[PDB]
């Protein structure tokens, strides 16, 4: 019920999608997106630091974390907590590195607020095929457990 | 952790 | 009004405090705490990576990010956004490294969920005196701007 | 950034 309650707050439903996915000046392929919410979306990383490295971003392009409205802060953060639960179940881990590079001097390369979620294990470039496969595994799991 | 700020 | 609205959601008021501040097996000195909310608190770091390095944690000891309730996730994350605004104004920066080491394999040393907020600038141990001084500067600024 | 994951 905790995660089902978060999904209700995120206004999620199976197959919810956006017509387009903007990330800074870039456009994310719909095949790489595993979840869309009222204000955010989650997509697989083309340059993962480690396996299962995912990104969460706002549907509206906003550069800094402090540019987000209260509703967007809640949305992206409830999605983060929900995705750590999903990734935890999929990658068989309880440990994650969660981070925002909020600005150029924090290492931000794309001018659009995003959260990194990286599954972590002891002593730990991708094609559209591998990315679609990874996004499909995540999307399939969300659908199976949450309707 | 342990290669950049803050991973 | 955005930040005043967040403070209302956090149930904050000038001088709001807790009888005790637990952080894992450790206890944080009240002099090092700059803000207390309905579910969280912010305190200055005794081992800062860079100047202005602060920590946000839950008042209730919870090990993993996924142990938090919906109300706690919202509280700690609205406080994070609010504190990036405050620290931004105090340390004269728009850039921050924001992170959760969610578990031992992510480098967590204290078994209690916490967010790191580190102000960042181009090409960037503390005594109780220095820590009290830093917490006082933060607390004084919050009070001045938000009542 | 650039010394640990993920700073
Ligand atoms: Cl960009
Ligand atoms: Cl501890």
């Amino acid at each position: 019920e905790k995660y089902k309650n978060i999904l209700e707050k995120l206004e999620w439903y199976k197959n919810k999608s956006s017509e387009k996915y903007e990330f800074g000046i870039y456009e994310i392929d719909k095949r790489e997106v595993f979840i869309t919410t009222k204000y955010s979306y989650g997509f697989v990383n083309n340059k993962p630091l480690l396996p299962g490295h995912i990104l969460l971003t706002t549907l509206k392009k906003k550069k800094h974390y402090n540019d987000l409205d209260i509703e967007e802060i809640i949305d992206i953060n409830l999605l983060c907590n929900f995705m750590c639960y999903i990734m935890g179940n999929l990658f068989n881990t309880t440990d994650f590195s969660i981070a925002i590079q909020d600005g150029k001097e924090a290492g931000q390369t794309v001018d659009h607020v995003h959260i990194h979620i990286i599954p972590r294990k002891i002593n730990d470039i991708r094609s559209i095929e591998q990315m679609e496969e990874e996004a499909n595994l995540i999307k399939s799991y969300i659908n199976e457990k949450f309707s | 952790w342990l290669a950049f700020v803050l991973v």
